[PDB]
């Protein structure tokens, strides 16, 4: 795939492409790689669609149940439930996931779970097949505490590149903005992100 | 690794008549599961009233046809425009095929024309040049869906004279070129149905003492 | 016994009432990395033949010099090099086809799919395909590698059988060829938006269009796609 | 495939099947498994279809070439050793042939050499070769006198091939018969195994477990 | 090597005018060696017939098994089991062992006693039901039989006619097949009478 | 392998069974009765895998001596057969499969007929006039085809048996060190110990 | 195999071809690949013939029992989630590739399920060996908000593309139209483009042709 | 390795890291990956040190001899001699090379020869193991007709990144400036390029 | 493989050589002289690969009949040996290597002694009192160790030979269909055709 998540002043933003390929064929060119496990805790999926789907599905539950009994779940907790699945099942899974969410205390929080099953908290994180090409662009162009539209732009550019260079990435660019004021879904089309 | 061979499919059939011979093939040329052409002919007029077909891998058969068509040009120049005996081209093809014995032309290959006596003849080949003269042989993928049927409706096999208990074999008749054509284009319409590598078109070359004629019949395109 | 590296994807082509059309994008790709973005995979020979090439770009550039070289030779000692005894498609083909099969047979193939398209001395349309194995075939409609799968079915909906060719105007063929290139970019992952398209009419000659772009794409509907089943937001 | 040849008072009998298969599929039953090399010598196809036809056809040439150059007939011993030598020359290049070279000369008498891909050359009295080889051997071994009427010993070949065609899936079709005298060979027909089986079940009382 | 073809044999079934036919060869052999010429591949359970080709010890096992299963259907259900039903029992029953299959190629043929309708169907070793109006084939001559049937078949054959047709399809495939032959048997199934003729063919 | 033969005549069934036991390089025994008696009128010869061979035949021996003892009835050959078959068919999709081939021959005291059954390690079972496992069949089936009548006296059939063994000693590469011939008839199971020179 | 699904304004329509291939041979020239899960939830099967049937028969049975516990019409999104999780329990070893569509109390739905357990939601979808032929048609002719008759032409058009241009697909065109208001309509063989031209002969044998050895009558009921 | 070449107003600049690794071990941390085939025609080596060395060695000759007879060699020609070696010997070589040089007519010229043996003329080209990470940074930050020190900086940054992210890249950053006024060799040390 | 034996006594050398030729499944001949005469007083028995076997022995026969004819001198055993060896050692690093094992035995007319040489397909040559190739050695070397005296009459040595063959027929799995025993002494090369019952 080709996904990333960035934190800022007001919260966190998730971004992805939309291209799931089996082979050289684009089986679906409109994939929703931004998947929701709670009001304001979402994930970025990459790897086997069948594995990342099964896990998110199973986390959506653990957290629906955690809400029933114990209350609203820290963004940290969503990550722990993902790691626990990915690590304890490493031998049979191929999934790299980015968990991101907004609570009121910490605001922007982002956790990247590589293949191993390790977990790493970070200000921003990139992953997916086409990430390799923007480790350069991102480390140079990222800043802490950006403004909302500053961050949308940072993502639009980073992902504009990943898709240019990756054949396993493309489609539209989907974003999901997570702030106090709510959940806002974004979409940017090819006629737009290519001219950058 | 690099793999120098293919399958382009198609299916050929050659039948030796009494005063004639037919050599038929389908027009479909494929690679795996896709279609390459619906018309790209398989059966060729080589002059001196010899029609041949090198079926299996197109590049190897195309190349073998070229190479024999040329063996004829030179048997002319070399032996004062003499006619190439059907039986002699067969043998020359054995030497052509066996030349590349250890890297063969991957083709089951059939020629048809008239023997020095005027009677019809058909020859079949390995990819390495075993040859025998045949009454009717099919080569290609759908070979197995045609031969049993031909054995039954051409050589009247397993057929007996009614009410003779099972002691008198149904008497072998000989068939107008028009009848053989019936069986050919029913052998094929059949195969087309149960083989996915057969269809599109059916082309027959017909050799009489009068020369070579082309008849062409459409086939299911699925 | 080599293996491809820098590659270019589908080449597509169909014949029509007077001439023929051939097109192919401008991308050579290093594996999954869309590395080179200015590649031309249509090679004009004269103004009666265009040769389209998919496959290993290094072996393509070699095949290109083989034709630049073969045009230089033709002219030698030949006052009719720009007329009667000048280079014909049917020749350029039988040459490349001979080479490809020779090379496969030395187990060191040129890793390509080649589509030779053009018009002959006598007005005849000429369209034929030859690949790394030496295989040769000809249909009213030919495409190589990936186009063979999606591009053909669309073009054969214009020219299904031979009787359909005279009935096919030129603006119709071009419209159908440009469609297929758009569809190729929706669904082919090793594809570029930039392509080149050449028309070869028996009347207007060689019309070679560089630097085109797939236009009028439909992606509005993606906005309405969320989740992967259960999801609503 | 089933091929067999043997010596006796009246020369040599050669008998073969004619079935040729591409797996489970029977592609032809019109195969000349006996190779008319020249009118005084026979070879038996067994192993590789082409490899046999071809080098024995070639042998026929090298044999004529030898008769012109010495104005005298080539001996089975040397005819065979030319083929054995040519074939050993291509050892494990992937040649496949297992054949009996048969001849009757002034000086040697009825003489049979078994020659194969491996480079082997063996003079013998009885050789069967092919998938149904073991079946032929069974019938030959039990019913073989040396002084066999040329007519009884021609029937023996007719039948050692039958035993085999029956059991073996890969042998069958029709039987070709050859008789080799000092004066040359004489074809003895092509008797279709279909019809022949029934004819023998009646006259012999055999094949008793075949309901018909 | 391949299980689906050590032993050999073919089975074929067709429909006619208010009738059905099913037929097979009597051959059982380990690879090249023919062992028995009296090994029938067609079994019956009430008025429903089942031909099974492929691996002997599984053809035999499935007969032994469907006897059992259908015998209890008769006792528990108070009636003889129907062809349409039995078909669905062979499917589910084969697919029971999906990842360790019986290497067989079953053909069901018979006449629904309430509706008098002719019925044939065939399966792959894990139970896909190919129901077909025309004909069903199975065995080592899967191909040859398809070739004969596609030519020799017309629908609504009278029974005495459809015997000639089915016999000729079977016979002429098995003669172009190395692993089939050695005898043959052909059941012709009218609405209430059932005739079983054995055939004369080459024996090689 | 390893020679397992048998022919059913008019009044009995006859089983031949190679005497040799070979462990790779050396011949360990020159006198192996490759057969267990399953009951008064039912015999089973066998060959195949090393240990798998005996251990199976004895398991069957037990289970049939148990059905004999329990119903004080001598289980019929057809049944002993169709049981042995099932026991092999069961073990073919099992963890380690019995790799054993067998010939079962016995007298059906109720039909007063002799019966010979052939079963391979897969559970493939068919009834025959004559039979064999391993390669034994190729050299001998051509002779039986020819010389076999189903009305053959028990004597006429021993003769035809010696003729097969002779062919196997001639055209077969293995030194199997002879046979032991056993006969099953109305009077039960006796063994002819005068064979390699009758 | 070729199967597609197409969403329109007041429903959804799904279509399939009718050819089942074992290798290169065509075993059923007309098996319906259109499977029923619930009255108004149907799905198209491509992959292992047996598994699309078995796994349909199952989820459909469980889903039937569930519409009864809950006294509620069965929902597409249920059949999806139960299929998804079953196929995934089985590490892809179950070879089903489905287009699952239907109408429930929540509107029109169209989903595709791959064997390893992945699911895709969309407006047009295609799976199987002709997947690419069909998707090329769909990508050229689909606009937002089709009509019942437009959306049917389009899915049948897209199945044809498969039939012709793919050796894996062929014969007829099955359709099922699930309108939101109405009952579901299943039009078996909605198109029959592949009808076998009348043979050149008729091979009905003269009675008595076949040699019989023994004849007898078996008994049917006790 | 990790190498690139950029053209500008006054000429062309070649840049590279200095880290040849066999395995996880840095066998030499000061490698001169900028190799000279003529006064103002140099290459960037990447791939087998033994292969790129042998080739450049053999090209240095072809061109010394071309000079003897026929005169001064176009930058284009140097490239053709490289391609001819790399392509006609593809089966037995692992080398990816960038040829760059300055003549007076065209000024800045750059040719990249990927593994295949293909040849591609470009304004700038990156290659070597660690290139994957800067396809993003470069496409965004490159401009035509840059000034000398503008281009030095563009290279310093691009390569500062490649080395950060690549384990098969590092050492010092070497540059070589090719203009009318001559050949100028540059070096930038870790204490410098890391702090960017 | 394929029985190649030989024992050198007081006044001669004796070579045993299995009579059987086997082609996988069937025994093709029951009477194979596995030995070429290299010259009046020098014999070579041999076994090994299929065609490679004969073709070699004959090449050596030719080349020694040629040195004999040329110098009208009968080349001594030691020399015929050390030549055959070099011809094998040459072919071991060649393209297709002769895969042949041989026993050379002959009478040195100048030392009036008998000599037996053993050479394997690799060119490994050593002179022996007794020798064998293939597995033939395992069953028989234990007997020779025990019963061999180097002063043994030619008669005393034939006896000991029969004793080895008997052990090979007992504990060896192959039916080799007998031996042919040849003797080499001052009077040349003669063959005892009364052996499997002396």
């Amino acid at each position: 795939a080709s996904i990333m998540a960035v934190t800022f002043k007001d919260g966190v933003i998730l971004g992805a492409d939309s291209r799931t390929t089996t082979g050289a064929y684009i089986a679906n060119r409109v994939t929703d790689k931004l998947t929701r496990v709670h009001d304001k805790i979402w994930c970025c999926r990459s790897g086997s669609a069948a594995d990342t789907q099964a896990i998110a599905d199973i986390v959506q539950y653990h957290l629906e149940l955690y809400t029933s009994q114990y209350g609203t779940p820290s963004t940290e907790t969503a990550a722990s439930v993902f790691k626990e699945l990915c690590y304890e099942n490493k031998d049979n899974l191929t999934a790299g996931i980015i968990v991101a969410g907004y609570d009121d205390k910490n605001k922007g929080e982002v956790y990247t779970i590589p293949l191993g099953g390790s977990v790493h908290k970070l200000p921003y994180a990139i992953a997916g097949s086409g990430s390799t090409f923007i480790y350069g662009y991102c480390d140079k162009n990222f800043r802490e505490n950006m403004s909302k539209e500053e961050t949308v732009d940072f993502i639009k550019h980073s992902l504009s590149q990943a898709i240019k260079w990756d054949g396993s990435s493309g489609g539209v660019i989907r974003m999901v903005v997570l702030t106090a004021a709510g959940v806002e879904r974004l979409i940017f089309y090819p006629d737009e992100y290519e001219q950058l | 690794q690099f793999n120098p061979y293919g399958d382009n499919g198609g299916t050929i059939l050659g039948i030796a008549g009494e005063d004639f011979a037919v050599l038929a093939g389908d027009t479909r040329n494929i690679t795996d599961y896709s279609i390459n052409s619906r018309y790209e002919p398989k059966v060729f007029d080589c002059g001196d009233n010899i029609v041949m077909s090198a079926n299996g891998f197109a590049a190897d058969g195309d190349a073998l046809v070229k190479r024999f068509k040329n063996s004829v040009k030179w048997y002319h120049f070399d032996h004062n425009d003499k006619k190439l005996s059907i039986n002699s081209a067969a043998r020359n093809i054995q030497h052509l095929l066996y030349g590349k014995r250890f890297f063969p032309y991957y083709v089951h290959t059939i020629i048809a024309g008239l023997d020095e006596d005027g009677k019809g003849a058909v020859y079949s080949f390995d990819p390495v040049g075993s040859y025998e003269r045949e009454q009717c042989r099919a080569g290609g993928a759908a070979a197995s869906l045609i031969m049993p049927f031909l054995d039954n409706q051409v050589n009247f096999k397993n057929q007996y004279e009614p009410g003779t208990n099972g002691k008198v074999k149904k008497p072998l008749k000989y068939l107008s070129v028009e009848e053989v054509i019936k069986l050919v284009r029913d052998s094929f319409t059949s195969a087309t149905e149960r083989h996915i590598q057969v269809g599109d078109g059916l082309e027959i070359l017909i050799v009489t003492k009068d020369g070579v004629r082309k008849e062409f019949y459409e086939l299911k395109r699925d | 016994t080599q293996q491809p590296i820098v590659t270019g994807t589908s080449v597509i082509s169909m014949k029509y009432d007077n001439g023929v059309i051939i097109a192919a994008d401008n991308l050579g790709s290093y594996g999954s990395l869309l590395r080179f973005n200015g590649v031309e995979r249509l090679i004009p020979v004269g103004d009666n033949t265009v040769v389209g090439i998919s496959g290993d770009i290094s072996d393509m550039q070699h095949i290109e010099r083989l034709l630049k070289d073969l045009v230089t030779e033709n002219a030698y000692d030949n006052p009719l090099a720009d007329a009667e005894e000048a280079l014909e498609p049917s020749y350029i083909f039988e040459y490349l086809a001979t080479v490809m099969y020779q090379r496969r047979s030395k187990m060191n193939p040129l890793w390509n799919a080649i589509i030779v398209a053009g018009v002959q001395s006598n007005g005849d349309q000429f369209l034929r395909y030859v690949n790394l194995l030496g295989v040769t075939y000809s249909s009213p409609t030919l495409a190589t590698g990936f186009g063979a799968h999606m591009a053909n079915p669309l073009l054969r909906k214009v020219v299904d059988r031979e009787s359909d060719i005279p009935k096919t105007t030129v603006q119709v063929a071009e419209e159908a060829i440009v469609n297929a290139m758009r569809v190729l970019y929706y669904r082919d992952a090793r594809s570029s938006r930039n392509f080149s398209l050449a028309i070869i009419d028996k009347n207007t000659g060689l019309t070679f269009k560089k630097n085109l772009q797939v236009e009028n794409m439909k992606w509005d509907f993606a906005k309405d796609i969320k989740g992967y089943g259960t999801q609503k937001i | 495939t089933t091929t067999l040849a043997f010596r006796f008072q009246g020369g040599i009998i050669v008998a073969v099947d004619s079935r040729a298969t591409a797996g489970n599929w029977v592609a032809s039953q019109t195969v000349k498994r006996v190779i008319e090399i020249n009118p005084f010598l026979l070879g038996t196809m067994a192993g590789g279809a082409a490899d046999c036809q071809f080098w024995e056809t070639w042998l026929g040439s090298q044999c004529r070439l030898h008769e012109l150059r010495e104005k005298e007939r080539i001996s089975v011993a040397a005819a065979s050793k030319i083929l054995s030598n040519l074939v050993y020359q291509y050892k494990g290049a992937g040649l496949s042939m297992g054949t009996m070279i048969c001849g009757y000369t002034r000086k040697e008498g009825p003489t049979i050499y078994y020659v194969d891909s491996d480079g082997t050359r063996l003079k013998g009295d009885i050789f069967c070769v092919g998938s149904g080889q073991t079946f032929a051997y069974g019938v030959l071994d039990s019913n073989y006198k040396w002084d066999l009427s040329v007519e009884d010993a021609l029937y023996l070949g007719k039948r050692s091939i039958l035993a085999a065609a029956h059991r073996d899936a890969y042998s069958g079709g029709s039987v070709n018969l050859y008789h080799v005298t000092e004066d040359g060979w004489i074809y003895h027909g092509n008797h279709d195994v279909g019809e022949l089986f029934w004819k023998v079940k009646e006259e012999e009382g055999s094949f008793n477990n075949v309901i018909g | 090597s391949d299980p689906s073809s050590i032993n050999g044999g073919i089975v074929v079934a067709m429909t006619g005018k208010d009738c059905v036919a099913i037929a097979c060869d009597l051959r059982l052999g380990s690879q090249s060696l023919g062992v028995s010429n009296k090994f029938e591949k067609i079994f019956h359970y009430g008025h429903v017939f089942l031909g099974i080709t492929g691996l002997a010890t599984d053809v035999t096992t499935l007969n032994e098994m469907f006897r059992y299963k259908t015998n209890l259907y008769k006792l528990k259900e108070e009636r003889a089991i129907e062809p349409e039903t039995f078909t669905q029992l062979v499917s589910s029953s084969l697919y029971e062992r999906r990842f360790g299959p019986y290497f067989v190629g079953p053909v069901v043929a018979g006449i629904n006693s309430k509706s008098g309708k002719p019925f044939i169907a065939g399966f792959d070793l894990i139970g896909c039901i190919d129901e077909a109006k025309d004909f069903i084939v199975s065995g080592t001559a899967s191909d040859q039989l398809f070739g004969m049937c596609e030519s020799l078949y017309e629908p609504n054959l009278e029974p005495e006619d459809l015997f000639e047709t089915i016999s000729q399809a079977l016979l002429n495939a098995a003669d172009r097949d190395a692993l089939s032959g050695w005898g043959a048997v052909v059941y012709i199934i009218k609405k209430d009478e059932v005739v079983k003729r054995y055939l004369k063919m080459r024996q090689d | 392998m390893d020679i397992i033969l048998g022919i059913r005549v008019q009044d009995s069934v006859i089983l031949a069974s190679s005497k040799a036991v070979t462990r790779g390089i050396s011949v360990l025994k020159d006198s192996d009765d490759k057969t267990r008696q399953l009951s008064p009128h039912t015999l089973m010869s066998f060959a195949g895998e090393a240990g798998d061979t005996v251990q199976f035949a004895e398991y069957i021996q037990a289970n049939i001596q148990l059905y004999s003892i329990r119903e004080d009835y001598e289980l019929s050959p057809q049944a002993v057969s169709s049981f042995v078959r099932q026991e092999l068919a069961k073990s073919i999709r099992s963890r380690r499969p019995y790799q054993v081939n067998v010939l079962i021959g016995g007298y059906d005291k109720k039909k007063n007929k002799p019966e010979l059954y052939q079963i391979d390690y897969l559970g493939t079972k068919v009834e025959l006039p004559y039979g064999a496992h391993g390669y034994s069949g190729f050299y001998t089936f051509s002779l039986l085809d020819h010389h076999y009548r189903p009305d053959m006296t028990t004597e006429e059939g021993l003769d035809l048996l010696k003729l097969c063994v002779q062919e196997l000693e001639k055209r077969m590469p293995m030194d199997f060190k002879g046979v032991i011939v056993k006969i099953v008839d109305k009077d039960g199971i006796r063994q002819v110990d005068d064979f390699q020179a009758q | 195999t070729t199967i597609v699904g197409v969403k329109f304004n007041n429903g959804v329509v799904i279509a399939a071809d009718t050819r089942s291939t074992q290798g290169p041979i065509v075993a059923d020239k007309n098996c319906a690949k259109l499977h029923r899960i619930s009255p108004k939830i149907w799905c198209a099967g491509a992959g292992t013939a047996a598994d699309t049937e078995a796994v349909t028969q199952l989820i459909g049975s469980n889903i039937e029992l569930h519409s009864l516990y809950t006294s509620r019409e069965p929902r597409v999104v249920s059949a999806l989630q139960m299929l998804k999780q079953h196929l995934f329990k089985y590490q892809g070893h179950i070879g089903a590739y489905l287009i699952v569509a239907g109408v429930d109390p929540t509107g029109s739905h169209l989903f595709s399920i791959h064997a390893h357990g992945s699911t895709d939601v969309g407006y047009y979808l295609s799976l199987g060996s002709g997947s690419l032929a069909a998707m090329a048609v769909l990508e050229s002719h689909w606009k937002q908000d089709l009509t019942k008759e437009e959306a049917i032409k389009l899915a049948s058009d897209a199945i044809q593309a498969g039939i012709w241009n793919d050796l894996g697909s062929g014969s007829n065109v099955d359709v099922c139209v699930m309108e939101i208001g109405k009952d579901a309509e299943y039009l078996r063989n909605y198109l029959t483009p592949n009808v076998r031209e009348e043979k050149q002969k008729s091979y009905k044998f003269p009675r008595g042709t076949t040699a019989v050895l023994k004849e007898s009558i078996v008994n049917i009921c006790d």
